[PDB]
């Protein structure tokens, strides 16, 4: 079963994810499912094909745990991780903040959404954040934007160039 | 120029033989339903339904999509174009909504004309039938004026809470619902100025500026809590349904309603005031068309979700709770307009019946479908204490 | 005692007041930008009326769609290939006017100004009104039509096929994600202002000219709806000129915005009009020209200059790639048939005079191409071939860039060749010009769409049409077809027996 | 099949290839607007001229006629199928009456549509609000329903009166002026009824049967002399200009402008009725329109006519006085039903101020105009000797 | 607390209550029949529901109009002849359409049961839409056709010739002038049940044929309405079914009636398909057999039985005179063409040889005739040949029936050849048939109509056109042309030059 909307994997994970019966199983589980399968600095692209819809899955469980464990007041303000969510929020702005360069934010944001996405942090915390994270990660990257020539851009970014043609 | 330079295929001889040669026998394929892949909500599938359903792009990692694969282009930072990360609600799919109206933009607009046309109508048959003069000048001056006019910023506000949503919401049928339902508000709130500026120019020395009804709005104390409340709605609230949630099932059927019906609806007849009822009609009748729309999103489709209903309830559990204090207070405030009214017009008897009224219905049409234990007198008493 | 009423101005007069001031009183949306706390708009409308405007366009539109053009059978009299043209024009415009709905709702989320946000408001209802405009068009063709099919699913078809992912990069993905400042720049000051004439009204042209009364109808509204939007993305820059972010930043996002752009609208609205297309209104070369390098690259955006505005840096590299991009294009596109939701046709005997003449050197490369296919039997089910086999033999490799999703084969274009392959982090990346491998570059996390290849690796090509319906009702014919004729169209096992699987083109590097 | 056997000129090849070679290479002549020769009223030709203006073929004998000789089969005996004969009016031309609002049927049917719809859209909401609620019972259950319906067969009665001008009329903008008077005249009467079956369904053990109301108009107190005059001006009445001129320049102008605005809309709002004014403000609205329509025919083109000013104004003074007395038994009558109101409701202060303004709108709109000097306080003092 | 509302039918239920008992309650105009006081009506309408549905047909209507056919330019394209043809066929209905209105109130008046009275209300206010909507027809075809004149003034220009006459008799007097019943008859029975799809419908197909949208457009909408005036008719004959008076007095009221409508229907509506067109639907002999002989004069009227209504005893004297009616009148109304508003073509060659297919023998007489006066250079103004001399010349008076005012030549008719001549005290009639003599004798003073020779006796011809205004607007050339060319045009010059002067036919008895 190889499908686009529907194969082996999908199915796997599935039964993965109905096994996470607690809380904080459930939430370290997606945590490390995105530091090891979201964005550009994922451990690996073994799941390119199927993560997107994987990670709902399992967010899903996470925010039903959540809102079963959670009173109503910590479920407003309070990470899966119990954190406090505005003192993280202010706590990782007050980080972007102080970034010296563009390379610095852009670790800081990226990082910010692997950790804290809901059904982590609480939505009105977490797009507070990108709000105030994206500003700054959108200056420092956009100015003097072409000065920088593409063959030291190739490797400031530390790709490696496999082929060139023109 | 009377032919024209221009040949069209349609009617061009030479062209048109030349597109018939071309055409086949009979149509390639007999299905000519549009959109006949849709899961009706109804006996059959509707117009409304086949111009909107799956418009949205949304691959299957988000609830009921049918594309794959990511978005093309993300945020700086990686922010999905939209994601299931901006609401705190979740379903087996974001496509299931409907609006019960059915009202697609050609139906809406429609009908908003023929309000306007009658609008026009109306206005110049009262001003010509010279109804004004039966209207209590104080009543105009004063309540109308200045207090019906701040009002216009309550609603101004509760339009624009709806911003957010109109880029963050998850499917078309919802989007469509959500613009409209912020696009009523607006509406109000240009109704309310348009009799304001209706007044100045029948009525000597009334001023249509805004200035006073913005000054009662923004450092009164009428609607100090209202306009705390208005604020938070707007712009304290980041989750696309938690703000249409709480500003339609919750603040504004409770304090929202109070205003418009309770008060506003209520007295104006009491002044020789028929004008103002004939605004508040259309926004009443606004407030009953996105009711269908809001109950059928967060109860019928959410909180009655297959997979999702108890989650879903809790979280609008939560919502309610977290929005009814702020409404409480909006009320307990607007409680001190009564104190401003001349003797005799209304008691405290009828205010309070008027509150668990209010109170009452939104029990029935809201708490009650997510299992919300609202006590209407203890509600009700917290009120109360704002009359002087 | 006279009859007297209020207008929408009067009522307009004291919009601005509206909005109050509060501490939270703050877009949600991260932006570069200061959006003027005094903006104003241009037209002084109110929902009433805003509505009455349009309600009486409707009357007009359907009015002549549900009678006379009815009556004149105007839904079948259409030249074959407008027909299939017609399915991916109005429902990929869809989308476009769909995700403009939510472009302006996050636009008017970042206005301050009443006034501002009440224009940018207007245009929210307008793409609504667009989005169920364009969706009539394929309901009304699948209704009245020679053939329904892609016209009456689309929403999922377009699925299928690669053209359809550069499509949602510049309609959907560029006018949503972003700085909503650059987002408005994708939609307002690029995409309406410099592709209302060249698609709109132009649309309306190629349609009548193929027999389409339908199409005219419906867009000519539409396009009516315009200026509005066009004054909007005007406004906006207005709104930003006098902060120090503007000079800073306004020339990048821009230049990024028109670069994404042209890059998916010069060869593939070439090719919709040139190749699918019977009568001929105008050359792609001069329409584009006219338009997109003169008149909006020159007047209009001359026009901004005194806000500090420029002409797009990559402006020059556009016009020197476009000339033979729409031709490269539609190779692949016809080579890749069986993956869209639409018919296609070789170009005929008058066609090839056409292109020849307009194009010279057209004929002794893609001409003779065509002519081979043809010889190949590309258009005969019976002939197990798929032009897809010819770009194997001669090793011409297709690829999909990273950004803008456009496919390109450099080894085979008469147009831009340059290809540019990187590894990063474990995963291959494959760019086709300078200005999108800067965007991967700078911004790697906001890139990472999964190209056709990629997704489908390893699939056998009839199980992917299978999985995603590309069928007709009668589940064994296929929606797509390498010909516009009535007979001998192609079906599901036609295209197994091929034994097609796709293969990612980047795993050959080392 | 998919093409159809009928073959259209416009889009046949060989059918409009043969059409393209006989067509002139220019219009045949330039003056493309149709009614041309006919005189504006204002700056313009309007569309609304061009297409009603000389539709009536009538000839020259008939004042404004274009056509020449008699009609080619009259009634037996020798009465013209239209002649100068049915109107004891005289003018220099019947054509030069226009509506000011310029209503051909598009325009009119448009407009009234939009009142239906919306109509619905208000009763739909009104009732999904429970605006009910706060409607008193003795006014629902004895005024609405017994008073106000049974004023549906005086609208109606009026309505009927204009059948014969239907018939009679002299031109064709009068014709179509006068069939739009009596159509809002029966839709007045049928939003009567419309309401008390709106009440019938929201309101357990209302009835909507007529048999109530039917009886008050046909042997009530009340309305017996309202009833009278009726049943005068349309049976008693063979003269359509008489008729029109009487109902709406007389009759209606007074009694029926008190019993709608004077009593209903004006004590309605007190007992939490925002229903009622609802269907009287399209009655309100309806007579504004008639009155725009009726001041221009009988003032502006008869009353000021250029030969026959004086003999018109003569004859309108002299109808005014024959239904003047009529009316004021009408009104004299409907006095006795404030005795039935719950004591409180109003005093001899309010009707005399109302009863004036009425009178004194007259004056301003009516009788000034053919200078019938009345006396205001005689009138209403002979009305207000009907009260308890 | 459910949304709930009120229908139409919800409140007609109470309508017929609405009427009351007293005095004076009773018809105003005479009438020899009592319609029952209890008679329903099909449709449960109000005022408010009636101008609902009304206005959405009009959107449809003024939509297809004002958009997609003016984009289509179809107020041009059609045939010079049917341009023409409908200066006469939309102003000619007009009047019908404007009349009814009139009849309708008279009905109305007539009627006691509150039901009857609503339902002919309703008819009242749709014919006042069909008024509008003719003269919509002129208006548009003035605006953008070829040849406005005639279209733009034939309210006035219309009394210049004779055919005009008729059609007042039948449209006009018919419907208003007499017993109500009698005038229900004329309208409703015979005019709206009989002539519905034969003229209505018909039009549509040979305006269709001949590139005409613009009519199909408009007279489609108006078909809509007719079922309530067919019912209307129905129930005026119910109403009245029971009292004595009918089984005395309606067959004879409906023998009257037919013969009228159908004397001028006949000749004047085969003229204006058969001659007034290019392209041909149908011979106008088969569409008269099957909708006036056959579904009237059988199914409709058949269904009348069971209330004592008989076939008109006239039906086999009309299906007699019938079949050369309309080619016997071309001949007069060409001869005289110029007293139209309206320019005539004479059949071309492939139009002859349909006519000698579907009439054998009509070459011989008609065709014949037509090749003599062309060759004779009628189409010419140099030639100084007007055909109404041919007919001076070869002793071929024309008379003005006293009754029907149509025109008839008894010398030359390949039809009806009859003529009876009376005096009266002092004054001569000249009558065409057994049943319009009888109208006459019974009813002299019904029938007084001035004929176009007693009014313009001693008149120069183009005396009698310059002060009816029978110009175009460069004041000298004539509405009416004896061809369809656009040169060549005839002036008034070209008229007076010749000296034509009226004189009354009948005097020759003397
Ligand atoms: O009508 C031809 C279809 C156009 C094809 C290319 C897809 Br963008
Ligand atoms: O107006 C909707 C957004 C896309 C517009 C493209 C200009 Br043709
Ligand atoms: O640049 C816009 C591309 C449009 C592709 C099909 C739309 Br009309
Ligand atoms: O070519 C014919 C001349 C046109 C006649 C002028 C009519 Br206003
Ligand atoms: O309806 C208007 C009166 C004439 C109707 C004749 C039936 Br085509
Ligand atoms: O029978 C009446 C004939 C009238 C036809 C008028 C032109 Br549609
Ligand atoms: O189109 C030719 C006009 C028809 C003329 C005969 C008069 Br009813
Ligand atoms: O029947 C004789 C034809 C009458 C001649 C016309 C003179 Br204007
Ligand atoms: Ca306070
Ligand atoms: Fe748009
Ligand atoms: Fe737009
Ligand atoms: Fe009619
Ligand atoms: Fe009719």
């Amino acid at each position: 079963k190889l499908g686009i909307h529907s194969n082996d994997t999908r199915d796997a994970w599935v039964n993965k994810i109905a096994q996470l019966n607690t809380l904080e199983k459930a939430a370290e589980m997606l945590k490390q499912f995105r530091m090891d399968h979201t964005t550009p600095f994922r451990n690996s692209y073994e799941l390119d094909n199927d993560y997107l819809w994987i990670e709902a899955k399992l967010e899903e469980k996470v925010a039903v745990l959540k809102a079963r464990a959670f009173n109503e007041v910590d479920f407003r303000h309070k990470t899966a991780f119990g954190e406090d969510a505005k003192s993280v929020l202010d706590g990782t702005v007050a980080k972007m903040n102080a970034a010296k360069d563009k390379w610095e934010a852009e670790k800081i944001h990226i990082g910010f959404r692997q950790a804290y996405k809901p059904p982590i942090m609480p939505v009105n915390y977490f797009l507070d954040g990108e709000r105030q994270l994206g500003t700054r990660l959108m200056e420092l990257r956009n100015l003097n934007y072409y000065d920088t020539p593409l063959e030291e851009l190739r490797k400031q970014r530390g790709v490696r160039v496999v082929h060139l043609q023109s | 120029s009377m032919l024209g330079e221009r040949r069209r295929g349609l009617t061009d001889p030479e062209m048109a033989a030349v597109i018939l040669k071309a055409l086949p026998e009979a149509p390639l394929d007999g299905n000519n339903k549009m959109g006949y892949f849709v899961t009706p909500r109804w006996k059959r599938l509707t117009e409304y339904e086949a111009l909107t359903v799956y418009a949205q792009p949304n691959a299957d990692w988000i609830a009921g999509g049918l594309d794959w694969g990511d978005w093309t282009q993300k945020f700086h930072g990686g922010r999905p174009s939209w994601g299931n990360e901006t609401t705190e609600l979740r379903t087996v799919d974001w496509f299931k909504h409907r609006d019960p109206l059915r009202r697609w933009h050609a139906p809406y607009v429609k009908d908003k004309a023929e309000e306007w046309r009658y609008t026009d109508r109306f206005l110049q048959g009262y001003s010509a039938d010279g109804q004004i003069r039966a209207m209590n000048p104080t009543w105009r001056d004063e309540f109308i004026n200045r207090y019906w006019g701040a009002f216009l910023f309550n609603e101004y506000g509760l339009f624009n809470a709806h911003s957010q949503g109109a880029r963050e919401a998850l499917s078309d049928v919802t989007r469509v619902s959500l613009a409209f339902w912020g696009f009523d508000k607006i509406d109000i709130a240009q109704m309310i100025q348009l009799e304001r500026g209706f007044l100045a120019k029948i009525v000597p020395g009334f001023d249509e500026s805004t200035a006073v009804p913005k000054a009662e709005w923004t450092n009164g104390e009428v609607y100090k809590s209202a306009r705390l409340a208005v604020e938070g709605l707007w712009q304290e609230v980041f989750d696309w349904n938690e703000s249409a949630f709480s500003v339609h099932a919750v603040y504004d059927a409770l304090f929202g309603q109070f205003v418009r019906r309770e008060f506003f609806q209520r007295l104006a007849p009491r002044f020789g005031d028929n004008l103002t009822p004939f605004f508040i009609n259309q926004a009443q009748t606004y407030f009953q068309i996105a009711k269908q729309g809001v109950q059928d999103l967060y109860y019928n489709c959410l909180g009655d979700d297959p997979e999702f209903s108890d989650y879903n309830r809790t979280v609008m559990r939560n919502w309610t709770g977290k929005w009814l204090e702020p409404t409480i207070a909006a009320l307990r405030d607007f409680m001190g307009l009564f104190a401003k009214l001349p003797a005799g017009t209304t008691d405290k008897e009828e205010i309070t019946a008027s509150l668990y009224r209010v109170v009452d219905d939104w029990i029935e049409d809201y708490a009650s479908r997510i299992d919300f234990k609202a006590d209407r007198d203890q509600i009700v008493k917290a009120v109360l204490a704002g009359l002087k | 005692r006279a009859p007297t009423s209020v207008n929408a101005q009067e009522v307009h007069r004291w919009l601005q007041s509206f909005n109050w001031d509060f501490k939270n009183n703050r877009t949600k949306y991260a932006t570069k930008y200061k959006m003027a706390n005094e903006t104003k708009e241009q037209f002084k409308l109110i929902a009433k009326e805003y509505a009455r405007m349009e309600a009486v366009k409707d009357e007009r539109q359907f009015g002549s769609l549900q009678d006379a053009l009815t009556r004149l059978n105007a839904g079948v009299r259409v030249h074959p290939k407008w027909n299939e043209t017609m399915k991916v024009v109005s429902n990929f415009l869809e989308v476009g006017e769909y995700n403009a709905i939510a472009a302006t709702g996050m636009l008017w989320d970042s206005a301050q100004a009443a006034e501002q946000k009440n224009g940018y408001l207007a245009q929210v209802l307008d793409e609504i009104r667009h989005t169920h405009q364009c969706a009539y068009v394929n309901y009304y063709f699948a209704k009245n039509g020679q053939d329904p099919a892609g016209h009456n699913d689309a929403r999922r078809t377009r699925t299928i096929g690669p053209l359809w992912k550069g499509m949602k990069r510049v309609f959907s993905d560029g006018f949503i994600s972003g700085d909503a400042v650059e987002c408005s720049l994708n939609l307002q000051l690029v995409g309406e202002a410099c592709f209302t004439n060249p698609l709109i009204v132009a649309v309306t042209e190629w349609a009548a000219a193929n027999g389409d009364e339908i199409t005219p109808t419906v867009f000519l509204s539409i396009e009516t709806d315009e200026l509005r939007h066009m004054a909007n993305g005007y406004q906006t820059v207005v709104s930003i000129a006098n902060d120090p972010a503007s000079a800073k930043y306004l020339n990048t996002d821009l230049n990024n915005a028109f670069w994404t752009q042209q890059k998916y609208f010069t060869p593939v609205l070439g090719m919709l009009f040139e190749y699918g297309s019977k009568f001929k209104v105008e050359p792609w070369v001069k329409t584009w020209d006219r338009w997109v390098y003169e008149d909006w690259g020159g007047i209009w955006i001359g026009r901004l200059g005194k806000y500090g505005v420029e002409s797009p840096r990559s402006l020059k590299d556009a016009k020197q790639d476009a000339y033979w991009a729409h031709h490269d294009l539609y190779l692949l596109a016809y080579a890749l048939w069986p993956t869209g939701f639409f018919r296609l046709a070789l170009p005929d005997q008058e066609e090839m005079e056409w292109f020849e003449a307009n194009y010279p050197g057209w004929y002794d490369h893609y001409g003779k191409i065509y002519e081979e296919w043809r010889a190949r039997g590309c258009e005969d089910p019976s002939s197990g071939f798929i032009p897809l086999m010819w770009f194997i033999e001669n090793n011409h490799p297709i690829y999909i860039d990273r950004v803008s999703q456009v496919p390109f084969c450099p080894s085979l274009a008469k147009g831009a060749s340059t290809l540019r392959v990187h590894e990063y982090n474990g995963e291959m990346h494959t760019f086709s010009d300078q200005w999108g491998e800067r965007m991967w570059l700078a911004e790697p996390e906001r890139y990472e769409c999964q190209n056709i290849f990629e997704q489908y690796e390893g699939r056998e090509l009839s199980e992917v049409i299978a999985e995603l319906h590309g069928l007709r009702s009668d589940g064994k014919t296929l929606i797509a077809q390498p010909h516009v004729r009535g007979d001998k169209l192609w079906t599901l096992d036609d295209i197994k027996r091929l034994n097609c699987v796709f293969k990612n083109p980047v795993k050959a590097f080392n």
